[PDB]
DNA sequence: ATCGATCGATC
DNA sequence: GATCGATCGATAAAGTTTTTTTT
């Protein structure tokens, strides 16, 4: 009688998918949803379907939902049937699943008891130490090889790896068996464990945990160390008798109940675990957008003002760390050195000041990008270093702020209390964008494709003026020349400047005055980078010669005699002076060089090598 | 069937008949090459690859390896009008394919990649040695015909019967000795490399079966990446997991090469030719009788960098070497010459030394901070759960023209240089800590 | 050495 | 064809002082 109310449901569902769900009518929303959800798996060939609990609740008015919510470990192999019906009828090696999602309650993994045997239940957590990817069987075409081996049985069970049941003719029944590799279709899974979310543990009490499987195409998209949901059917998994290997307290004390079935008497016990269908990880005219945004004039101007409403003026700054915060260019020369592919720039100044704030504003602004105080300078991180031998190998790879910075802004400060190794274990890091290791293992090629951002401290927390920050440098000399240039942050107590940021800092704290308007807004400053990122302009002018008179003018003023210091800016920074040069033309959006272009990129350094130079 | 003995018949025709570039017959002059040497190997051409696939797409991805049983033996009588009675010697040849345009990485394996042609890089890991494999099992009964004809053993199956064209009987098979030879067989495990991975996580295990004449190519630690099938052996026995309906992964191999550098070809550098037979050899005569050479190559050996031009004098004459000239029994000769840059920071002292790893055959690059004092050279690595105290050795030992940058590690300077500066004195050094008396010859 | 499973023989 | 008896095959084991880099 369920065989007819699973052919109820059946055609129920299946009358669902000919009628849509859809509340209005060319405001959006075009009807026949699930027609759409055919004609779109028609075209890319992902063999899924999407369907949720809200619109098929509300067509029987829940007499058919809360039906399939107690019975769909049963009902699962019955709903594939009818839409293997419908699709021949609607549509032209065909393999399925049935993916629910967005169910309303959420629970803990503490609540699973009873009720969880066959049920739906969407739960929370994050994961942690998953595993590889291997194919599963579900259909066999084994058979023995007594007279023919053609019998092809299916749905392999937890254990059936031997289908031996109803030969063709009258040959020697459950004899053999050979898996063909040819026509038994395989699927691709794996096994991770979740654990408990760290906003409902009570105490320290050992937060237990348990296990999922994922199946269809879900593998893969569970990345691990994540908050996350599930799909919710539950299953329990014995194994403890077959053919190879030979199958504290008083664990499995059921399993005695659990003895004498037809086969050999053994103690077979149940342990629970959990199946998975689909994952979900929380945590135009916009196009036309663009269009009309990049034929604006002044957006190198209307930008600067809009970086951050949590700091005032420091114009020359805001400058800077706009072009860090796009991408220059990477492409270079054939067979050989790979050249620069970023700026790196850094400000000093007194602590506790505006130069905290940049700090705090980019981490979330920038894509992926990890911020790293660098203190830790004794076990990893800064420092690379392998780990000891542990649960089956020494010389494994490490974590650490510069590896996961690929195409990623990191940002470090506090230069003065790191020791006198690192400083040119980073300084290898900064000239070309590999690093290397070879400590106690094979060598290894990593190419860490970073742009660092730094802020040090000076010598005694307040800068002196009349001398030039050789002194206040605080490092080593080739690190510097090896580095670009500042703008180093000055200070000073006037009547007038501490007044305005004061109400420039009030308004901001209130809970809600927000009267201050960046002409643009967040989101849409993120995707206009995005598009910017997009070409690649080429210097094609002969302003070559109006460039190389500049720098032949410049290096015969920082040098100040023969016996003067080995500050001398050398044409490692010629790079640096057309590479910054041609990323404020890709900030307008322009394909060429122009000599009007690179007035302000000759004297960014220079006004700054005047801060050097007296 | 019967039309894929017309396949060899139309493959022969359409290989050996014509090779591109204006003729010359390329590939119809390296068969003869590699039967000159005796070594058992063949190529295909990349291009020829894109030629012999437009009736073959359907016979490399749907079928990789009887179609490669079938294309063995049409290679013998390629060769036997060639040369008479080569099969008298080892009476055995099998081929081996080039690059292919894939780039999967370890982590991109699915359902419908398995039977079928892959290619995937890694680092060699732990590592056995070389045993015989029974390749050819005569089967043997009791009572009745004791010789059942020397089969073709699988992988790890164990393929066998109890009784078949004999009797019914549980009368096991045994084996005897005469004529059963034996090809060799080497499990290297396979370790994804850290290069191209999202990184901040964990290594991936495979398992790599190689086979008869590629046996021990690779050296463990060094990087390789391998092209060849996809296989399955659902053993139905797992032990770490429990027994579930799943199966194993065994990747065999068809070819095997080296560690490429710089990436971004696109027809070239990255099959490791270097086969100077025809059109270089009878060329490169009269680029060696000119009168200006040695003014000539130093100048274009380094094309990025102008510059001063003494030091391309220097190391230029570094990776071309001298001898080692051996002697009566008296003391040896060094023959490495070891130069030693010294620059101003901003000069292109570090370019230099990066460009020449590109154009030597085999390099390092153990630079600055984080170099070992003893994992430059040879170290021991202990033994897992039931194995010995063996020596697996880190740099220098894979390396024979490495390059290092000693400029001023201080706080490990004193731990390293009592480590390097005998590799030059009482050069090939090697050591015992706690382990065996050795001593490994690094040149 | 003991227990379980499979095969053969007898009713 | 089914049941009972006899013979053959498969099933049970256990760890925690020296030595490496590292902080
Ligand atoms: N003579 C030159 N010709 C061409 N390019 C040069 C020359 N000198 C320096 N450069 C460029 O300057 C860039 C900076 O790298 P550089 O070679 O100066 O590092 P380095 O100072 O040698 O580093 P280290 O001192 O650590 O070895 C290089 O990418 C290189 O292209």
């Amino acid at each position: 009688v369920d065989d007819v109310t699973g052919e109820k449901v059946r055609e129920a569902f299946e009358q669902f998918l000919e009628d849509f769900s859809v509340q209005s009518t060319d405001t959006g929303e075009v009807e026949k949803v699930y027609r759409a959800q055919i004609e779109f798996m028609k075209i890319y060939d992902l063999n899924t379907i999407y369907i949720d609990y809200q619109h098929l609740s509300m067509r029987e008015n829940g007499a058919l939902a809360m039906a399939i919510s107690e019975q769909y470990y049963r009902f699962l192999p019955f709903l594939q049937k009818g839409l293997r019906r419908v699709v021949r009828k609607y549509a032209p090696e065909r393999v399925f699943q049935i993916s629910f999602f967005n169910l309303p309650t959420v629970h803990r993994i503490r609540d699973i008891r009873s009720e969880k045997i066959g049920s739906l239940l969407s739960i929370s957590g994050t994961v942690t130490r998953t595993s590889e990817v291997r194919p599963e069987l579900y259909k066999a075409s084994f058979t023995c090889d007594m007279c023919r081996a053609i019998v092809d049985n299916v749905e392999q069970s937890f254990k059936y790896t031997e289908p031996t049941f109803c030969p063709n003719p009258s040959c020697e029944n459950r004899a053999f068996w050979t898996l063909n590799v040819t026509r038994s279709r395989f699927l691709d899974w794996q096994k991770v464990r979740i654990q408990e979310n760290a906003n409902e543990i009570p105490t320290g009490s050992m937060p237990r945990t348990l296990d999922v499987i994922l199946r269809g195409d879900s593998v893969e998209r569970a990345k691990p160390g994540d908050r996350c949901k599930f799909t919710g059917v539950e299953i329990v998994v014995p194994d403890v008798t077959q053919l190879g290997l030979p199958g504290k307290t008083t664990e499995g004390l059921n399993s005695g109940v659990t003895g004498l079935r037809s086969l050999g008497v053994r103690d077979l016990t149940y342990k629970i675990s959990f199946l998975a269908c689909h994952v979900i990880s929380i945590g135009s005219d916009e196009i036309n957008e663009l269009k009309e945004m990049v034929k604006d004039e002044h957006i190198y101007d209307k930008l600067v003002r809009s970086i951050a409403p949590a700091v005032f003026g420091h114009e020359a700054v805001k400058k800077g760390i706009l072009l860090q915060m796009l991408g220059g260019v990477h492409k270079s020369t054939v067979e050989g050195i790979k050249l620069r592919g970023d700026i790196n720039i850094c400000v000093v100044g007194d602590p506790s000041t505006s130069k905290s704030q940049f700090l705090k504003y980019v981490v979330g602004f920038a894509p992926r990008s990890v911020y790293t105080s660098g203190k830790a300078s004794s076990a990893a991180g800064l420092t690379a270093a392998v780990v000891r031998d542990e649960e089956g190998g020494d010389y494994t790879i490490e974590a650490g702020a510069l590896m996961l910075a690929d195409n990623g802004i990191c940002c470090i400060d506090e230069f003065d209390k790191m020791d006198i190794s690192d400083q040119v274990a980073i300084h290898e890091a900064m000239e070309q964008q590999t690093i290397s290791i070879a400590k106690a293992g094979i060598h290894a090629t990593l190419n860490a494709r970073t742009s660092i951002l730094a802020a040090a401290n000076p010598v005694g927390g307040r800068y002196n003026r009349k001398l030039s920050l050789r002194g206040n440098l605080n490092m080593t000399a080739p690190i510097m020349s090896r580095f670009d240039l500042f703008f180093v942050i000055l200070d000073d107590c006037n009547e007038k400047i501490d007044t305005e940021l004061a109400s420039h800092i009030v308004d901001l704290h209130m809970k809600r005055d927000e009267a201050i308007e960046p002409p643009f807004s967040a989101e849409q400053l993120r995707r206009y980078i995005k598009y910017a990122r997009t070409f690649k302009p080429i210097l094609t002018k002969e302003a070559r010669s109006y460039l190389v008179e500049k720098y032949k003018e410049l290096r015969k003023d920082d040098a100040q005699g023969f016996s003067r210091s080995s500050y001398r800016i050398t044409v490692r920074q010629l790079e640096s002076m057309i590479r910054l040069s041609e990323a404020i033309a890709r900030a307008n959006c322009v394909d060429e060089i122009t000599p009007s272009f690179i007035a302000e990129a000759y004297d960014l350094l220079r006004q700054s090598i005047i801060r050097v130079d007296v | 069937p019967n039309v894929s003995r017309t396949i060899a018949r139309e493959l022969k025709s359409f290989l050996l008949e014509y090779t591109d570039e204006t003729g010359r017959s390329v590939y119809g002059a390296r068969i003869r090459t590699l039967g000159e040497m005796n070594s058992e190997s063949l190529e295909v051409n990349y291009r020829h690859l894109a030629e012999s696939k437009a009736i073959l797409a359907l016979f490399l991805a749907k079928c990789p390896e009887e179609m490669l049983k079938i294309f063995d033996l049409v290679a013998m009588e390629a060769t036997e009008l060639h040369y008479p009675d080569y099969a008298r010697i080892h009476s055995e040849i099998h081929v081996r394919i080039s690059d292919f345009p894939t780039i999967y990485s370890l982590r991109e394996l699915r359902e419908s990649n398995l039977s079928s042609l892959v290619r995937v890089t890694g680092v060699v890991t732990r590592r056995t040695g070389v045993f015989p494999q029974l390749k050819y099992v005569k089967f043997n009964c009791l009572k009745c015909g004791s010789i059942l004809g020397p089969f073709f053993q699988d992988s790890n199956e164990e393929i066998r019967i109890s009784f078949c064209t004999n009797c019914k009987s549980k009368g096991p098979f045994r084996v005897n000795g005469e004529k059963t030879v034996y090809r060799n067989y080497q499990r290297v495990t396979l370790q994804e490399a850290p290069g191209t991975v999202p990184p901040g996580r964990l290594p991936r295990h495979r398992e790599v079966i190689l086979l008869a004449d590629l046996v021990d190519v690779s050296k463990p630690g060094e990087e390789v990446e391998v092209t060849g099938i996809y296989k399955n052996n659902y053993d139905g026995n797992l032990n770490a997991k429990n027994g579930f309906p799943v199966f194993a992964t065994i990747i065999e191999a068809n070819s095997i090469k080296r560690r490429e550098g710089n990436t971004a070809n696109e027809g070239e550098e990255g099959l490791d030719v270097f086969s100077w037979t025809e059109e270089e050899e009878r060329e490169f005569r009269k680029i060696s009788r000119d009168r200006g050479i040695i003014d000539k190559i130093i100048s274009s050996m380094a094309p990025s960098i102008y510059g001063h031009r003494d030091i391309k004098t220097a190391v230029a004459c570094s990776l071309f070497g001298g001898v080692p000239k051996n002697v009566n029994g008296k003391h040896s000769i060094r023959g490495d010459i070891n130069v030693l840059l010294l620059g101003d920071p901003g000069t292109a002292k570090s370019q230099i030394l990066k460009y020449v790893e590109k154009t030597a055959h085999r390099a390092v690059f153990a630079t600055g901070q984080g170099a070992s004092a003893v994992g430059l050279t040879a170290s021991v690595r202990k033994d897992p759960i039931t194995k010995e105290w063996t020596l697996e050795g880190g740099a220098l030992v894979l390396a024979d023209k490495g390059v290092c940058l000693i400029d001023e590690f201080d706080k490990m300077n004193d731990q390293d240089r009592t480590s390097i500066h005998e590799a030059m004195e009482q050069q090939s050094i090697s050591i015992s800590k706690a382990g065996i008396v050795t001593t490994l010859q690094a040149r």
